[PDB]
RNA sequence: UUUCACUCAUUUCGUUAAAUGUUAA
RNA sequence: UGUAAGUUAGCAAGAAAGAGUAGCUCUGGUGAUUAUCGAAUCAGAACUUUAAAGGUUAGGGGAAUCCGACUGUUUAAUAAAAACAUAGCAUUCUGAUAAAUCUAAAAGGUUCAUUACAGAAUGUGAUUUCUGCCCAGUGCUCUG
RNA sequence: AGGAUUGAAAGGGAAUAAGAUUAAUAGUUCUUAAUCAAGAGAAUGGUAACAUAUCAUGAACUUUAAAAUGGAGUGUGAAAAUCUACGGAAGAGUUCUCUUUUCUUCUUAACAAAAGUAAAUUCCACUGAAAUGAAUCAAUCAGAGAAGUGGAAUUUAUUGGCUUUGUAAGAAAUUCAAUGAAUUGUGGUAUUUUUGCAGUCUUCAUAAAAAUUAAAGGGAAUCUUUUGCUCGUAC
């Protein structure tokens, strides 16, 4: 239907050609379903920025404004996780 | 076998969900109405209250009293426990046979009362305890 | 077509202003005053709406046999059959498991 | 001349919060025994959209421990805490995320939010989406420990302050460009009366001090003491400096 | 206004003390025995003539009986 | 002569002023 | 039916340009229930005439130059614009007992139910491309 | 036990409808028919989802839900209106040129009942899907279990959505006679409006609170009749 416009055909014309590259970015993985940490389905859609909801499988989880898990909040839950492993053991 | 009569069941659905019953009679086959796995199970309906040494004896007896119920359950809306009452000390509960759940009308309440009262019997010696506990979802 | 009017003194369609129109004798319409639409009872858990209570106002449930607003077991009326059902097993197995942690382990 | 918009905010008529549909106030519990000497379990019953604000909040619910019945609280959500989830405050707490500790039994390295600046007023520091500080380094001889700001500052705290483990959500919020003035103007609906900004060059000399004549312009440097009176100061204030970095 | 369904309820509504009024009805092709009691109209819808004559025989001798045709009272 | 150590006016806060401090256990 | 240069590749575009359209009498297609029942819609064919959208309703088109990027707002009552706004770009200060700032004062007040992805103060005005040299003067700042 | 006053005749809220009547008031009067509040006189059934004209006890304390929550667009249930098919009854118009013709009426309330019978969604039992199936305009769903069969529940402008019934034909409408007589079937794979429902899309926007009500956990304790005040009500 389109040859490089993919989802921001909706704007148009209208808003410069790099802020619609830009835009797109965010756009495709703000729609986009995941895969649900608890019940491993592709179940899980945007509810508000900041908030997404497993479909079929009853959960709420707090993630980033656009995407369910950021690099900045992955990097994170490894780095508590080695400190609680040293912490326990001397 | 898991069900096996004796064994003490918790039920997990229906009216009496959440009450502790003694399994009578296996059947996971099920009859021809009776088109599902089935067991027959006497329980405690109302768990007696906790007596002190104040009221008078006429109270403590009222208090410890224990209402029972007979009901055939469906298998999966069962827990089976890892306890065991012995239906040779529970009497009037192997008599609890299958052809006598009769179905649309009321259960016999003249056997309901001989059963709550061996119920109360046996509770007050505190031979069992587990059993008459009320469970605290 | 037969045109009516609002029969009380509130002239905007506020939700609490609905009005139906039903034919009457000699082909008169009428003005009827309707109810707005209520919500059911939820799980208090998992917020799923309840069955076997109807959705009417706060106040009508007074009017309602004391058997229809409430289903006869455990958490009736305030937790579905599986909100119910759950609560069992934790309360068991917990317990279960706590003899067995604990106490001689 | 008249009064410039930045002296008619301080007044707060127009200017006042726009703060009906808001949750509440999100922080920590208020400190007590069980939170100084045990442990606190809580329920992460629903995650919510608080108007106003980038992340979203928590409706954890705490058991009452000195009496019968439930204590609500309102936390800022970690990233990655779900439903269902359980929570642990107190001196004892497990180095989980999500999970509400003394800054002092914090590792050095780790990273805490919502972090408390004096014990007992319940956060301070560290609250937008996706902002975090990170435990530098303790002092038991004064009990006192170190942690960086997100701005790149860094501040040193009283070791018994409490904090949450993790990363606030909602990261990566303004990353997305803004595209229409429409949505700007929707981006102030729970907040202040200050988005369309004229240029003071634009305005007239009697409304600000940058009211210029036959030609746009300021005419007077833009960079100005700390001590200039309300009213003339516009533009920057103690600048050490200006123009574009390289 | 509520309507009976059988012949024994209406039977049980006239030996009543409670009774305030009785209107008969005759129509096309049935007869209505509207009681008036204190709260509600109670009516009996009654397909023959015979078992008709059988209610005015039961009713009480203190109550009023109003007789309603095709022609208005 | 700033330079320190305490709190006792003082400043800024928190709660339902709900286990602070020292012994015992 | 056909449609150019240009282009942020989305558009330009109803581009431009050409043909048909009436009345009457018929034919076929598109379903439901097991032959009957129903839907206005499309296509086709002869014949006739005053050769048919036009009673009413109903876009003039093309080639360029300047300004503003766009949707939006404006001097109620002589200026609706090239002016304001805008998103984008950028600069400054602030760890919250702060910054800005109202008040004569105040356990006073606003942003702030807030916490640097934040608050406050400014310049330029979408996108692309590029932002050259100068710190002497006047500002501002300094760890001197 | 917990936070004072005011703040809405468009926000929330206990309960009334039809016909008639006046020179003028009418959900207010009259007739008829109802409703609400405040009173006065320690249970069964179903495997289960869940169900029983009050029934079938339930204090302090705590919790949950309702009141109470954006917009767009698509599909669809139902009612009304318009149009139309069959079958008539009554009256009117045209009629020198024809027209088995054109036109008008053929109705029904609140509150309740339960012959007959719908659409949609969610759950329950049996069984266990791959040769993957099921389904929508679009989607969407499934071994933390699809489709199939048999069930339960809720919503659909009052009880229970539609027809039907009591109300209730005695009213009202259309005619005829001089107060008294006549009739008041059944449909539609059409359009619009209203009213719900179902999922889809959208937000750096997430789209009120209280009065008030019900239920649960807990185990403390051992039909008839009366009244319903103040103020606005014309145009």
């Amino acid at each position: 239907r389109t040859k490089k416009v993919g989802i921001v055909g909706k704007y148009g014309t209208r808003y410069g050609a790099s802020l619609r590259k830009v835009i797109k970015k965010i756009e495709i993985a703000q729609h986009s379903k995941y895969v649900c940490p608890f019940c491993c389905k592709e179940a899980v859609r945007r509810t508000a920025c900041g908030i997404w909801e497993c479909k079929g499988c009853k959960k709420q989880i707090a993630g980033g404004a656009y995407t369910l898990s950021t690099i900045s909040g992955a990097t994170v839950r490894s780095t508590v996780r080695r400190l609680r492993d040293a912490k326990n053991s001397q | 076998k898991i069900l096996a009569p004796g064994r003490v069941v918790i039920i997990l659905s229906g009216r009496f969900a959440g009450k502790k019953a003694v399994v009578s009679s296996v059947n996971l086959q099920g009859t021809k109405d009776r088109k599902y796995g089935f067991v027959t199970v006497v329980g405690v309906e109302r768990a007696p209250l906790k007596i002190t040494r104040k009221m008078s004896a006429k109270v403590q007896e009222m208090r410890t009293s224990v209402k029972s119920f007979c009901k055939v359950i469906n298998v999966n809306h069962v827990m089976p426990t890892k306890y065991t009452v012995n239906l040779e000390q529970f009497n009037l509960i192997k008599q609890v046979k299958i052809n006598n759940f009769e179905a649309g009308k009321v259960y016999p309440i003249s056997q309901k009362k001989a059963i709550s009262s061996q119920f109360a019997e046996e509770y007050r010696k505190g031979k069992e305890s587990w059993l008459f506990t009320k469970l605290r979802f | 077509a037969v045109r009516v009017t609002y029969v009380r003194k509130h002239s905007y369609n506020t939700k609490s202003n609905g009005i139906r129109i039903v034919k009457t004798a000699g082909g008169n319409m009428t003005v009827q005053h309707r109810q707005k639409i209520s919500n059911g009872v939820r799980c208090g858990d998992c917020g799923c709406v309840l069955a076997g209570i109807r959705h009417i106002r706060p106040h009508q449930y007074g009017w309602l046999g004391k058997s229809k607003r409430t289903v006869t077991r455990a958490y009736g009326g305030v937790k579905c059959h599986k909100c119910v059902q759950k609560k069992i097993l934790r309360a068991f197995l917990i317990n279960e498991h706590n003899l067995i942690k604990l106490a001689a382990a | 001349g008249r009064r410039t918009l930045s002296q008619r905010k301080g007044r707060g008529s127009i200017f006042k919060s726009r703060s009906h549909h808001k949750l509440g106030v999100a922080q920590h519990r208020a400190i007590d025994f069980f939170e100084r000497h045990s442990t606190v379990r809580g329920l992460v019953k629903s995650i919510e959209h608080d108007p106003g604000r980038g992340a979203p909040l928590a409706r954890v619910v705490f058991r009452n421990p000195r009496q019968y019945g439930l204590d609500k609280e309102l936390f800022i959500c970690a990233e990655g805490l779900y439903s269902g989830q359980y929570i642990y405050c107190g001196s004892k707490a497990s180095l989980h995320i999500g999970n509400v500790l003394p800054i002092g039994q914090c590792p050095e390295g780790t990273v805490v939010c919502n972090v408390e600046s004096k014990p007992g007023d319940r956060g301070i520091i560290a609250r937008a989406s996706g902002n975090y500080a990170t435990v530098i380094s303790h002092n038991a001889d004064n009990e006192t420990t170190r942690i960086r700001l997100p701005s790149g500052a860094k501040k040193t705290l009283k070791s018994n302050c409490r904090a949450m483990v993790g990363i606030i959500a909602g990261g990566g919020r303004t990353e997305k460009p803004i595209l229409k003035a429409g949505v700007a103007y929707r981006m102030y609906k729970a907040k202040r009366t200050t988005w369309p900004r004229v240029r003071g060059v634009a305005m007239n000399p009697v409304d600000h001090p940058h009211g210029g004549g036959n030609h746009q312009h300021v005419g007077h440097p833009t960079t100005l003491k700390r001590s200039s009176p309300p009213g003339q100061k516009a533009g920057k204030v103690a600048a050490r400096r200006t123009g574009l970095i390289r | 206004p509520k309507q009976v369904q059988e012949f024994k309820q209406i039977l049980k509504l006239l030996k009543s003390g409670s009774i305030r009024a009785v209107r008969v009805k005759t129509n096309g092709e049935n007869t209505k025995f509207k009681v008036r009691c204190a709260k509600y109209l109670y009516t009996y819808i009654c397909a023959d003539k015979a078992k008709a004559e059988e209610l005015k025989k039961a009713i009480p001798k203190d109550i009023h009986v109003v007789e309603i045709a095709k022609k208005a009272p």
